[PDB]
């Protein structure tokens, strides 16, 4: 059935679309936040120690 | 870029998982951006000193929405049907409180380091006891409220 075939192709397309979207978004924001936290921690600690 | 959209940035701060994630990146962008070192490199030095003071006023307004008794009503209103969305909303509710404030407070600390906690503040820091206008003066007892709030949000975040 042409209907069935086209529907399945569309479903596969929607799959690859959501996959990359999710992957990229997650990775990027996770990276940013973690980088921020690590930097903050290290800098604060070292500065406090040196000032002591 | 944060100033070029000063109408929208101040409408988000004064305003859901999506909403909480917006507050995340905004404050994650603010604290890596809202650096007064950019100011000096007066029309633009007052435009940005007004945007910074708005961020600080709006990042303290989130200590009473997430660090107060209203933290329970934001978690129960999703328990009508608390799917894996509602649990993710709360994680972004917290990633507001934790990441918005740490970011802003880290900014405050960096500012302090740059200027030796206002070295010449030998002028009495303490007394011996609205749409963005052209000019508005800030307050300094805001720092003690930020301290009393962060010391009370630490034990709830722990």
């Amino acid at each position: 059935f042409l209907k069935n075939e086209k529907d399945n192709a569309l479903l596969s397309a929607i799959e690859e679309s959501r996959k990359r979207t999710f992957v990229m978004a997650e990775e990027y924001h996770r990276e940013s936040m973690l980088v921020e936290w690590e930097q903050v921690k290290q800098r604060v600690l070292h500065t406090l120690l040196a000032s002591g | 870029f944060l100033v070029a959209h000063s109408d929208t940035i101040q409408a988000i701060l004064r305003s859901s998982l999506g909403s909480l994630q917006e507050l995340a990146l905004l404050t994650g962008i603010i604290s890596k951006a809202a650096l007064p070192g950019v100011l000096n490199e007066d029309g633009s030095m007052m435009e940005l000193q007004g945007h910074i003071g708005r961020f600080q006023r709006q990042c303290l307004a989130l200590l009473n929405r997430f660090g107060g008794s209203d933290r329970l009503r934001q978690l129960s209103l999703q328990d009508d049907s608390s799917r894996l969305d509602g649990v993710s909303k709360k994680d972004d509710m917290e990633l507001a409180m934790q990441q918005i404030c740490s970011n802003v407070m880290e900014y405050c600390q960096a500012l302090m380091i740059q200027n030796s906690p206002s070295f010449q503040q030998t002028v009495c820091l303490f007394t011996p006891s609205s749409i963005l206008p052209s000019w508005r003066l800030p307050s300094l007892g805001v720092v003690i409220h930020l301290l009393k709030q962060s010391a009370n949000n630490f034990f709830t975040y722990y």
